[PDB]
RNA sequence: CUGGGGCACGCGGGUACGCUAGCCGC
RNA sequence: UUGGGCUCUGUGGGUGCUUGGCCGCUGGCCAGACCUACUUCAAAGCCACCGGGGGUACCUACCGGUUG
């Protein structure tokens, strides 16, 4: 894709092609590029029980 | 022909030369005899492999010197002919094997 | 009379391109409304007529063989007579890959013809541009695939992985992985509105945008396991089939399906779907396979046999398909006219692909040229049928051959004419029609014994004393 | 009899050319998605266009000391205007070097009430103390004028001849006087003949020469002619009218500007009905000016609106405004009939456009294309929800909208009030006069 | 990378172009002009620069009057070659091998190389037809239009026998006949592709001296430093690779012994034979047998240097007797004793006179 | 570029007669599939930026010859509905193009003017040449193709029109001033074959402004005794003559052009019994200019020219032919 | 004058050409 | 021991216990062949994996209603 002059992208602010607001700004990719995983599988394992922990917390 | 040789040329000349350019590049008595074959006769289409050697949907019992004529035509279809099949003093040498000895 | 010619060019003009049935000129009242659109059905008629007069400017032909002696027989042409019958450029177009130790290899081709994507369900991606034979990404990925797709371009691909989906850019990067649509057995790609669509096991079913971002849709479709899906590209819907032998199509826009046809008894294994927007066949765990119109609803004619239920199904741009059932797959011709009103059966298919324990694991056409990709468990291979594909194209819907400037032209093209997904149904072209109630309502405001006894009986439960209800009461008492 | 389907890519492309040939198929087998593509396309039109809806092309001169009550263009050259002070004062200005001044001289003591050009070359006055001619392409200036005239009373306004030297005074005491030029000292006086309520305006037409219509306060307007010396009809309407004027292409059509808050388009030879109501506005209109294309009409009233218009609306197409104009008066277009002309009370000659988005100069053909593209597309779908709100969503100052808003309230209960009359009185068994038909209260002759 | 190899062997085989910036390169590739101008030119002027060419070449000799029927033709001009089946290629591919071995003798010269630029620039013949092409322009490897052509071949097209060249294709050199002679040495392919080409010269009696000058250069450093390998020491081995020596040479030197029409090539057959003779312990019956082909196969312009190979022969051979027809024909000869002491002038002739006199 | 688009436009101006031509049997699904496939090459490399006009009338021809052949195909094949008119039209369209894009080959203008003589389009070919005219104003080629037409047709007036603009415009060289008067003369004698007019001033006076016209030559004025000697059989042709014979005399005195005349003068409508003797007094006039002190190379070559001239005309006597062969060998 | 409407536009032999103006057919 | 070395590449075997290549198989084929029939009756529910705290205008779903 080209960069877009005025109107096209005037039109399309809210399209993009390469991140989402389903991505959270690639904390996946920023994680395992700073510490060499090899699973992003086992990225989001540590996610989930990362978040697990943390209700817990506020439950406590 | 109903043609003009110039009219002809204007042909060739806007239309085209495919086809005539396509044609510029596209330019022993049986010794013994058997009398059992012509005896022998056979079922070609209740024959399953004999099946496909027909030449019309009506040929179902076929004479033996027929069939040995459809075999012949099978055969070549399935192997076309060689060209070996279609002197000189080193070139008998050269066919001589007693010429490699060890 | 010589005008005979004329008025068959009209009926087959406006048979074509005339786009609807013809506006009425004399049922017109008003004399401004009346000249006014007898100019307009003029121009139409004028350009329906000089679009039968362009329809010449084709370049190519139409591929085809034909059997010439009486005991000569389609389905009896082997392969390698058709290289020695046809010429080196398809010559270079006819091959086999095989990937022999990473299990069945599924394949799809690119929307333009350029690319072809592969899957091994044991850890193998790789996208391959043919033509000039190279790859530009191959990647052993590990986890089991459980599907694979090209999206809009070669630009991106998208894979079912065995937990999420994922979305790659060309050079092998991973744009993202996915983890919304958890699960995927089965992955599409509408193509015009710009949507993934991905079905899990579990009956989910997320219609996920992909310019900007969101999930437009999920559906819990609530009946079973989606044993088999594949999309219309006229309607842009989805044709999904269930487990119970059921198929049921699908649109966006309400959690209800919006068709549910029947078909064989058991798990309907495989579908496919018309480009020009007229047919689907389906080929069920019932070994028969069948066809049926869509726009009306019904099997025409009797089901056809498979000699084992078929795995796959990729019909082509033309009538012509491939039916793929387990070890060896085959290809009709004819299996329905567009202009014949009622069909056929035909006795003998078209061409076939042979068993050798080759079990294929699906098939797929090109697109754009006459060719056959065939994904069985010993790897990919095309083998060619002159039938296959659409002879003459449009470059502005999609070029074969586009350069980086009309590539780049094109996505922005595409993302300029993105399409709102709320307007998907069954009626493809139903845009700026009436609506029936609201029109009603415009109109009033602009203008301002036997079903009685059940109407007191449905009544007898509110219990308003409901003044309608003693008018009721009166009359039923003058009964 | 195999054969198959054989592209080269030199179909795509001929060795020895940089042309990328791009062959078409016309089959709706290949293009699907085409109504709500265009549809698409149709909103993508709109929301562009409304980018670019960008009007203001600017402020001339340096503005009059007070402000604009009286401006004329020449309509035979191109690039000419005189604009005339509140404070006795005109100058011209070329359209060409928009910045500085043409020729400037002070020309009466009270506000100049109108002002035109000779159809040779010279300019005219008319102010209360008199009606004056002074040249102002001299090679040497001169500020004396160079003729002159004081009887008659206070001169309303000017018409001029559109081909001839013929000129016309509307003056006050209800009665206008023609004078040729070169030929004539007092002029003919021709009136009414009875009748003493004022004529603010007169324009002559120039579809049919030598005919004149003007505007009387007794709501009414009266139509004339110059070869049959005497007026020819008098129509009275229901509250005042202001300025007149009659189309430049189509002959019996007359529009008229009037305190109702409404332009009305009216015609000649049959004054039963109006032909068109536009009701566009808050506060009363000032002016009116049809464009030479006779397809197109500003509207500009006392409050601070610009309005522009086709024939056969009945409404808003455009709203133009900027706070740095309270009140604008003279409101007239230009010879390409693509921009107009904008003379203030903040004492500004504007120069603004119609059709408010549309980029002029010398195009493209691909350009023009989209262009044109755009426009068949929003005529085909100018109805739908969507498109339709995108499209006649302007913005629009405070006072002004509030004011709309108090309009349509007033006047849904000045209907409601009617309906309730009729339906509730013996007027339920009569015929309901449509408002085009109520549009005229009485004519006579 | 496996299936990465495997599309690799596709691309290879791949030949006609399918992205647009391939074309424009195989396009451009040519041979008189540079590529700047190359991809701005169009088949027409082209056309008319080669026919201008052509028609001087069909000037100079009128064996060319067959392809300006079939291959220079308005129609040549429009005939792409990837778009038709195998069997018209193959035939068109006979049309050209037959044009080149017509237009091989004629080779430094500017109309004919025109005739070559229309052979590149519209069927591909630096592609399709790169042995026979390579093979016919082989023998002038001291030229610039030879540099040329390999300035522009491409390499996965070049054939295995024909690797050879790749450090010059790497760097822009013209090889000398010791890189092409060595290559022939220790590979003996090259030298039985160029024997073929050669023969089917000389067959279809287009053999040109420059042509069998080059041929003979060829086969006689070739064959010396084959037995300048081949001598071993032990026993059987030098038997055996005398073997497969002699299976190697047979029928190029057979076809050249009595090639009747071409008295070049026999004194070229003569030449390679007789070193076989001088140089190799090679055995009596296998001398014999050269002995009677040369006499099967002589002529009297060609009589003098066949009698010096017979004197190699004989001088060489162990036996004192000659085998028959060898004598029939030497009694054929006419100036026997005259011509005999004309060569033992320098040639010890003694072991052929005595052969001679026994029998 | 548009080629795409620009070309797409003129496929579909080219579809409908070849729609009839194939409901017509007159030509096959193939060959007109080869035809479009030309056409769209054809027009493209036509419409190429980077272009020649040698390529435009390859396009040119290219429509001609496809004219012509459908209408002998159509001949042959005894059909009447079918015209000639799209053909034209689509030429005329080739052809505007080409001249919009090129207005510097005058070769390619008289191409273009060619066509359009051949097929008739007379006021059309008036106006282009009128164009082209006004694109080229120093071309005598074009100036002369011009009024010669018009002498043709038999607008002498309008031949008077552009003879006299192209007169007042090219002024560097005598040769459309020849033609003028080769084309003034020649109307005149068409008068005098159809039998002021009577005098036949116009030679004369455009004599007089030649004789300080900026090409002021003495061998410009003996061409000009050449062409005004050339169809002598007229009235006035003996005066014009004597005219510029004493013009020349007056201005050029000695000058070998002038000798030159004064030898072949009194040979105007010579070819009979007048021939010899006007043959003998040329002759004495000649030994007199040998005689005399001017450039006696330059005007034995001017005889020896004239004098293989004479040669080439046949019919004299041995004797004659001798003396001119004697006369010629000793310069 | 792309204002609109009406006449003609091909091949033969003629009357006639360093040409095509006129008669009838195909 | 009548030359030898390093280094790289290519092929086959084996790196696990010796029962056919294919197919619409109680049978057929490997040169194959035959090709589109026949038809009494949709389905039983449940389950079904998204990182946490937080908001809910609109959409989806659930629950409980409402006009028809």
């Amino acid at each position: 894709v080209r960069k877009l002059k005025y109107h096209e992208q005037k039109l399309l602010k809210k399209h993009d092609f390469i991140n989402y607001k389903s991505d959270n700004n690639h904390r996946d990719h920023d994680v395992i590029r700073r510490y060499m995983i090899q699973k992003p599988e086992d990225y989001h394992k540590y996610n989930r029980l990362c978040g697990s922990l943390r209700q817990f917390a506020h439950r406590l | 022909a109903e043609k003009d040789a110039e009219e002809e040329e204007l042909e060739k000349f806007v239309l085209g030369a495919k086809e005539t350019f396509r044609e510029q590049l596209f330019r022993d008595a049986p010794a013994w005899e058997d009398s059992d074959d012509e005896r022998l006769t056979i079922s070609l289409a209740g024959a399953t492999r004999l099946r496909k050697l027909r030449i019309s949907e009506s040929e179902d019992l076929v004479s033996g010197i027929e069939y040995a004529r459809r075999l012949r035509q099978q055969y070549l279809r399935l192997y076309p002919q060689p060209d070996w099949a279609k002197p000189l003093p080193l070139d008998s040498f050269l066919r001589d094997a007693n010429s490699f000895k060890v | 009379k010589a005008e005979l010619d004329r008025i068959r060019r009209y009926k087959q003009a406006q048979k074509k391109y005339g786009r609807g049935p013809r506006v009425d000129i004399k049922s017109v009242r008003d004399k401004k409304l009346r000249r006014t659109l007898t100019n307009l059905e003029n121009k139409y008629k004028t350009a329906a007529l000089k679009a039968k007069e362009a329809e010449i400017l084709l370049e190519n032909q139409t591929g085809f063989l034909e059997p010439e002696g009486e005991l000569e027989r389609t389905y009896k042409v082997r392969q390698d007579e058709i290289v020695k019958e046809v010429a080196v450029e398809v010559a270079q177009k006819k091959f086999e890959l095989k990937l022999t130790e990473l299990g069945p290899y599924t394949c799809e081709y690119s929307r333009n013809g350029r690319d072809l994507i592969l899957a091994g369900r044991k850890g193998h991606v790789a996208t391959m541009d043919w033509r000039e034979g190279k790859l530009g990404c191959e990647l052993q990925l590990g986890e089991t695939v459980r599907d694979a797709r090209f999206l809009h371009n070669n630009q991106f691909f998208a894979v079912a992985q065995k937990k999420y989906v994922y979305i790659y850019d060309h050079n092998g990067v991973e744009i993202h992985c996915l983890r919304k649509h958890v699960e995927v057995s089965h992955m599409e790609f509408l193509p015009y509105h710009f949507l993934l669509a991905t079905l899990s096991i579990s009956g989910q079913l997320k219609y996920q945008d992909t310019s900007t971002g969101q999930i437009v849709a999920e559906i819990a479709t609530k009946h079973g396991t989606p044993v088999s899906l594949t999309q219309n590209p006229y309607n842009a819907i989805l044709h999904i089939g269930q487990q119970n032998g059921t198929v049921t199509l699908w649109s966006p826009n309400s959690t209800d399906p919006l068709v549910k046809l029947l078909a064989h008894r058991g798990p309907v294994r495989s579908l496919a779907v018309d480009r020009e927007g007229r047919y689907m066949v389906s080929t069920g765990q019932d070994n028969k396979m069948c066809i049926w119109d869509i726009r009306n609803f019904k099997e025409a004619v009797n089901s056809y046999f498979t000699r084992a239920p078929a795995t796959s199904v990729a019909i082509s741009d033309t009538g012509l398909t491939a039916v793929g059932w387990g070890t060896h797959t085959t290809i009709w011709k004819g299996l329905f006219n567009k202009e014949r009103p009622v069909q056929v059966k035909v006795d003998s298919p078209y061409m076939t692909w042979g068993g050798q324990g080759q079990v294929v694991e699906r098939v797929r056409w090109c697109p754009f040229e006459d060719i056959l990709g065939i994904g069985h468990n010993e790897g990919f291979s095309s083998i060619i049928v002159p039938g296959a594909g659409e002879a003459n194209y449009d470059a502005l819907e999609v070029n074969p051959f586009e350069t980086k400037k009309q590539r780049q032209e094109g996505e922005v093209k595409a993302l300029l004419n993105k399409l709102q997904p709320e307007m998907i149904a069954l009626d493809p072209n139903f845009i700026g029609n009436l609506d029936l109630r609201s029109e009603k309502q415009r109109q009033a405001e602009r203008d301002l014994n036997t079903a009685l006894k059940k109407y007191l009986r449905k009544q007898r439960k509110k219990n308003i004393i409901d003044e309608k209800r003693l008018k009721a009461e009166e009359l039923y008492r003058q009964m | 009899k195999i054969k198959a389907l054989t592209r080269s890519i030199t179909a795509q492309q001929a060795p020895g050319s940089d042309v990328q040939r791009a062959p078409r198929n016309l089959a709706p087998e290949l293009h699907p998605f085409e109504r709500a593509r265009e549809y698409q396309r149709a909103l993508n039109a709109v929301k562009l266009e409304r980018m670019f809806a960008k009007p203001f092309l600017g402020q001339l001169g340096n503005g009059h000391v007070q402000g604009v009550y009286s401006m004329c263009k020449d309509k035979n050259s191109l690039n000419c205007i005189a604009s005339g002070s509140g404070d006795g004062v005109v100058k011209v200005w070329d359209l060409t070097t928009r910045d500085e001044e043409t020729w400037r001289v002070a020309a009466h003591n009270n506000i100049v009430k109108g002002l035109t050009f000779t159809n040779d070359k010279k300019l005219l006055s008319c102010a209360t103390d008199g009606i004056k001619l002074w040249d102002p392409y001299a090679s040497p200036s001169n500020t004396t004028p160079i003729a002159t005239w004081q009887e008659g009373g206070p001169y309303t306004s000017l018409s001029f001849h559109r081909s001839a030297n013929t000129f016309a005074a509307s003056s006050g005491q209800g009665c206008i006087r023609i004078w040729d030029l070169e030929h004539s000292t007092a002029g003919q006086a021709i009136q009414w003949p009875s009748f003493v309520d004022t004529i603010t305006d007169v324009c002559f037409n120039q579809v049919e020469t030598s005919v004149i219509g003007s505007v009387a306060t007794d709501r009414s307007i009266i139509l004339f002619d110059l070869r049959t010396n005497m007026p020819v009809i008098k129509t009275v309407l229901h509250f005042a009218c202001n300025r007149i004027v009659f189309n430049p292409m189509e002959a019996m059509n007359l529009a008229v500007a009037s305190e109702d808050h409404n332009i009305y388009i009216f015609d000649a030879r049959n004054f039963d009905k109006a032909l068109n109501i536009q009701k566009g506005h808050v506060a009363a209109v000032m002016d009116v000016e049809f464009s030479p294309t006779g397809e197109e009409l500003v509207s500009g009233s006392y409050d601070r609106t610009i309005r522009l218009w086709r024939r056969d609306a009945g409404h808003s197409r455009d709203v133009y405004h900027t706070k740095r104009m309270q009140r604008v008066f003279r409101t007239m277009w230009t010879m390409d009939s693509k921009y107009i002309l904008t003379g203030s009370d903040d004492g500004n000659v504007r120069l603004w456009r119609a059709n408010a988005s549309e980029r002029s100069g010398v195009k493209a053909t691909r350009q023009r294309q989209a262009l044109e593209y755009n426009n068949a597309l929003l005529d085909r779908y100018g109805h739908l929800p969507e498109i339709r709100r995108i499209r006649r969503h302007r913005h629009l100052p405070k006072v002004v909208k509030k004011a709309t808003e108090i309009k349509r309230e007033e006047l849904a209960a000045i209907k409601r009030r009617e309906e309730n009359e009729r339906k509730h009185s013996n007027k339920k068994y009569e015929k309901r006069k449509s408002e085009r038909e109520k549009a005229v209260l009485v004519k006579q002759q | 990378s496996s299936l990465a190899q495997q599309l690799a062997q596709i691309a290879a085989n791949s030949r006609s172009s399918f992205n647009v910036k391939a074309l424009k390169a195989s396009h451009s590739k040519s041979l008189i002009w540079e590529p700047r101008v190359a991809v701005s030119q169009t088949f027409a002027e082209i056309y008319s620069q080669c026919y201008e060419g052509f028609k001087e070449l069909c000037h100079l000799d009128s064996r060319f009057v067959p392809f300006d029927a079939t291959l220079f033709s308005a129609q040549s001009q429009e005939v792409d070659r990837t778009q038709m089946t195998a069997e018209e290629n193959a035939a068109l591919d006979k049309r050209v091998d037959s044009f080149l071995h017509l237009v091989g003798s004629r080779l430094r010269l500017m109309p004919a190389i025109k005739a070559v630029e229309w052979l590149i620039r519209r069927f591909r013949i630096h592609e399709f037809n790169t042995g026979t092409l390579l093979a016919t322009f082989l023998p002038y490897h001291t030229i610039p239009a030879f540099v040329t052509l390999l300035s522009i071949l491409p390499v996965q097209r070049i054939p295995i026998e024909y690797r050879f060249l790749d450090p010059y294709i790497k760097s822009l050199t013209p090889p000398p006949r010791a890189a092409i002679v060595q290559q022939a040495t220790n590979r003996p392919d090259l030298l039985s592709a160029i024997s073929r080409y050669t023969l089917d010269s000389c067959r279809a009696k287009q053999e040109y001296p420059g042509l069998i000058s080059f041929w003979g250069g060829i086969m006689a450093e070739a064959v010396n430093g084959m037995i300048d390998k081949m001598r071993s020491g032990r026993r059987a081995i030098q038997l055996e690779n005398d073997h497969l020596l002699l299976q190697q040479i047979g029928p190029v030197l057979s076809e050249a012994m009595v090639m009747k029409d071409v008295p070049g090539i026999q004194i070229a057959s003569y030449m390679v034979v007789a070193i076989l003779a001088a140089k190799g312990s090679l055995n009596d019956n296998i001398l014999t047998a050269f002995m009677e082909q040369l006499v099967h196969g002589w002529t009297v312009d060609t009589l003098r240097p066949g009698l010096v190979c017979l004197t190699m022969l004989a001088q060489h051979r162990s036996a004192k007797q000659l085998s028959g027809r060898v004598a029939k024909a030497v009694i054929k000869v006419p100036d026997l004793v005259s011509s005999l002491r004309d060569i033992s002038k320098e040639h010890q002739v003694d072991k052929l006179a005595n052969g001679l006199v026994l029998a | 570029a548009w080629v795409a688009d620009k070309a797409r436009f003129y496929l579909e101006r080219a579809a409908p007669e070849l729609r009839e031509w194939e409901e017509k049997e007159i030509f096959t699904k193939d060959e007109i599939r080869n035809l479009v496939a030309k056409r769209s090459d054809f027009e493209h490399l036509v419409l190429a930026p980077g272009t020649k006009p040698t390529d435009f009338l390859n396009y040119v021809n290219w429509e001609r010859s496809l004219d012509r052949l459908r209408a002998k195909r159509c001949a042959r094949l005894n059909i009447r509905s079918v015209t000639s008119h799209a053909s034209q039209a689509r030429t005329f369209g080739i052809f505007e193009r080409a001249v919009l894009k090129h207005p510097g080959s005058i070769e390619l203008w008289l191409a273009y003017l060619e066509f359009a003589a051949q097929v008739k389009a007379t006021k059309r070919w008036r106006r282009i040449m009128t164009r082209a005219l006004r694109l080229h104003p120093m071309n005598a080629s074009l100036w002369t193709l011009a009024g010669r037409r018009a002498a043709q047709n038999g607008d002498m007036q309008r031949a008077r029109a552009h003879f006299l603009r192209g007169c007042r415009f090219c002024t560097r060289e005598p040769t459309l001033w020849l033609e003028y008067a080769r084309c003034e003369m020649d109307w005149l004698a068409r008068m005098e074959a159809k039998k002021p007019a009577l005098s036949g001033a116009i030679p004369i006076a455009v004599f007089d402004v030649a004789r300080k016209q900026p090409f002021w030559g003495p061998a410009a004025a003996e061409k000009f005794f050449d062409v005004f000697a050339k169809f002598g059989h007229l009235s006035c042709h003996e005066r014009i003559i004597s005219h510029v014979v004493t013009t020349m005399q007056e201005l050029f005195p000695n000058h070998p052009c002038t000798w030159s005349v004064h030898i072949r003068q009194p040979l105007v409508g010579v070819d009979t019994p007048a021939f010899p003797k006007a043959l003998r007094e040329s002759l004495a006039r000649l030994k007199a200019a040998l005689q005399s002190t001017t450039d006696r190379k330059a005007l034995a070559t001017k005889m020896v020219a004239w004098m293989d001239g004479i040669l080439a005309i046949e019919k004299l006597d041995a004797a004659i032919r001798t003396v001119l062969e004697h006369t010629k060998r000793s310069l």
